[PDB]
């Protein structure tokens, strides 16, 4: 079975290049084109170009020119995404699909983040009662959020984490529970924050 | 050429007839291909050159037009369907997509329960200011947050995060964040959340007094 | 210039020109502009150049010639088996060596039990040979169309199952249809004409860079429903 398996998500600064990577298995890929496709956070589907590796030639969207280099190497069946002068615009995941006009095949895509901000740890504020946690100024992403180390699963949302002014990402978390509990239950909030390895674990008081 | 997709958001049950619609800004033949994509996930070839199913995909999927106007029908929609879907020209470089159709769950009108939490005595130290309006459980997704400080309606100082359609109950969960210097905050006394929402008779008020 | 030449249904080079509109569609096969819906205009001058131009590689832009799908000797069936995969074209036998799309598929032989995934619409053809003689070489015909177009071509059949070929009032009326169950068999199986309006703008523009290689006196070719 044909597989297009691509390199790892990237952290950015603006005005740096990078260059994402996407392997073909299955099928020997001389006979084929490769095509690379972005999507931001929220948005759309964006085509950047193609190529055949079997002879070389790339095909670019204008709005690419000159910052985008489309390479493959033959005798790894992988094609490579070159993206120079990298802008806060540029944060998307890119994809790598098979076929010119129409894509059967797809990549996992690779996400892309271009942010001037270094890797800053999270900062939990407890709210008090509904009880939330909140996770303030972080970079990059993810932040894992669990009660009670998992336990409480039961009314728990959590809310996806929302670029701020300052350039830091802030996630938050709500559970709701019975006005009763409170004075008993004990109730805690769990975050992982893995780039920058804190672990911090926040009970709430009302 | 631009592609105009037709709804943006459609709310549809399991069994239903659903169509979405695809507008080119010029003729493109029969050359346009229909993808699906579900979050975290790459999309999905459904159906190329207007009509034809790609293998592999099922027969409950069905696409037609030429020109300018296509239209994406699935006939029982089940509930592996709730997606986005995008539709693509392929006809002129550079290849273009619309801009995508979300089918969500239908559920009945839910108000939401609003909730206000002041900043943290422990955030205060730092010398910055978050103060929480949590609208839980809701449908549909629409909601309008409104915030007050003292009387005076707040602009370009709050930021909304909304949840995925959740997993059991098919709502919405909305949470706004007023942020404000500790200088700002501790000038000001009335901190009230204005919501407005389709399930609620009047617009429903929650508000705190600082300290 | 030649504006008595326009029109004139007889090719005439000195007035095969995008200027002199391809001596007025007498020399693209009576296709007005073969790249009418090219989005660059000046992708004709790149169509006969042996080379991939990816600027000019929409299906609009006729795919410039097939140059960035079939790059290398993949491009053309081999002369030394061409007479051997005319002569045994659409036979009911199997021959391996024509089962390609640049050789003609051998006209279908090997794919038997793979449903027919035909194009929208019928080529018409006018040739000017009389349906007697045409048929008399039918296969080669159809074989040698097929490896130009890289996908399946055979006679469009009437009621009675007889081949649409017709008299021309001289010439014969061609119908043909365009069977893409092998085009869609990969690997770029995006260089398949979903319509009969396409290949004839595709050989109109071959006609206008004197690039058909046909044995056959073809005077117009168009798509129709
Ligand atoms: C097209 O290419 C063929 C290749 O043999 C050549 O003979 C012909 O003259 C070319 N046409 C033009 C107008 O360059
Ligand atoms: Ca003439
Ligand atoms: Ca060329
Ligand atoms: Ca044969």
């Amino acid at each position: 079975q044909v597989q297009l398996v691509q390199s790892g998500a990237e952290v950015k600064k603006p005005g740096s290049s990078v260059k994402v990577s996407c392997k073909a298995s299955g099928g020997t890929f001389s006979s084929y084109t490769i095509s690379w496709v972005r999507q931001a956070p929220g948005q759309g589907l964006e085509w950047m170009g193609w190529i055949k590796p079997r002879w070389g030639a790339a095909h670019y969207a204008q709005k690419f020119q000159g910052r985008v280099t489309i390479t493959a190497d033959e005798s790894t069946s992988t094609a490579y995404m070159e993206l120079s002068s990298l802008r806060s615009e540029d944060t998307a995941v890119y994809y790598c699909a098979r076929g010119s006009f129409w894509f059967g095949y797809w990549g996992q895509g690779t996400l892309v983040t271009v942010s001037s901000a270094s890797t800053k740890g999270p900062s939990v504020f407890p709210l008090a009662p509904a009880l939330g946690c909140l996770v303030k100024d972080y970079f990059p992403e993810p932040v894992t959020v669990s009660w009670n180390s998992g336990a409480l699963t039961s009314g728990v949302h959590t809310f996806p984490a929302v670029l701020q002014s300052s350039g830091l990402y802030s996630l938050s978390s709500v559970v709701t529970v019975p006005s009763s509990s409170l004075g008993t239950q004990t109730y805690i909030c769990n975050v992982n924050h893995k780039p920058s390895n804190t672990k911090v674990d926040k009970r709430v008081e009302p | 050429i631009q592609m105009t997709q037709s709804p943006s958001s459609l709310s549809a049950s399991v069994g239903d007839r659903v169509t979405i619609t695809c507008r080119a800004s010029q003729g493109i033949n029969n050359y346009l291909n229909w993808y699906q994509q579900k979050p975290g996930k790459a999309p999905k070839l459904l159906i190329y050159d207007a009509s034809k199913l790609q293998s592999g995909v099922p027969s409950r999927f069905s696409g037609s037009g030429s020109g300018t106007d296509f239209t994406l029908t699935i006939s029982s929609l089940q509930p592996e369907d709730f997606a986005t879907y995008y539709c693509q020209q392929y006809l002129q470089y550079p290849m273009t997509f619309g801009q995508g159709t979300k089918v969500e769950i239908k559920r009945t009108v839910a108000a939401p329960s609003v909730f206000i939490f002041p900043p943290s005595d422990e955030q205060l130290k730092s010398g910055t200011a978050s103060v929480v309006c949590l609208l839980n459980n809701f449908y549909p997704r629409e909601a309008k947050v409104q915030w007050k400080v003292d009387n005076a309606l707040q602009s370009g100082n709050s930021q909304e995060s909304v949840t995925e359609q959740d997993s059991k109950d098919s709502t919405y969960s909305l949470s706004s964040t007023l942020t404000l210097s500790k200088a700002d905050y501790e000038k000001h006394k009335v901190y009230a959340c204005e919501v407005t929402h389709q399930g609620l008779s009047s617009p429903v008020t929650k508000s705190f007094n600082r300290g | 210039a030649c504006q008595a030449k326009r029109g004139d249904q007889r090719c005439d080079r000195e007035c095969n020109s995008p200027g002199c509109g391809w001596d007025g569609g007498d020399c693209s096969l009576s296709v007005g502009d073969p790249w009418r819906q090219c989005e660059a205009l000046q992708c004709w001058r790149l169509f006969n150049n042996s080379r991939c131009d990816p600027a000019c590689s929409s299906p609009a832009c006729l795919y410039d010639n097939f140059d960035c799908h079939a790059g290398g000797r993949e491009r053309t069936c081999n002369p030394v088996y061409e007479k051997y995969c005319a002569d045994h074209f659409a036979d009911g036998r199997c021959d391996q060596g024509c089962n390609t799309e640049e050789c003609g598929w051998d006209g279908l032989d090997c794919a038997s039990e793979v449903p027919a995934l035909l194009a929208r619409g019928v080529l018409v053809l006018t040739v000017l040979l009389p349906p007697e003689e045409l048929l008399r070489s039918s296969a080669d015909f159809l074989q040698r169309l097929s490896a130009i177009l890289r996908t399946s071509l055979r006679f469009r059949l009437d009621a009675h199952g007889q081949a649409m070929v017709f008299p021309y009032h001289i010439g014969s009326v061609v119908m043909l249809e365009i069977d893409n169950r092998l085009c869609l068999q990969s690997p770029e199986n995006d260089h398949c004409f979903p319509d009969a309006q396409s290949a004839a703008d595709y050989l109109g523009a071959l006609s206008a860079v004197e690039r058909l290689d046909f044995p056959y006196p073809l005077r117009d070719v168009r798509g129709e429903p």
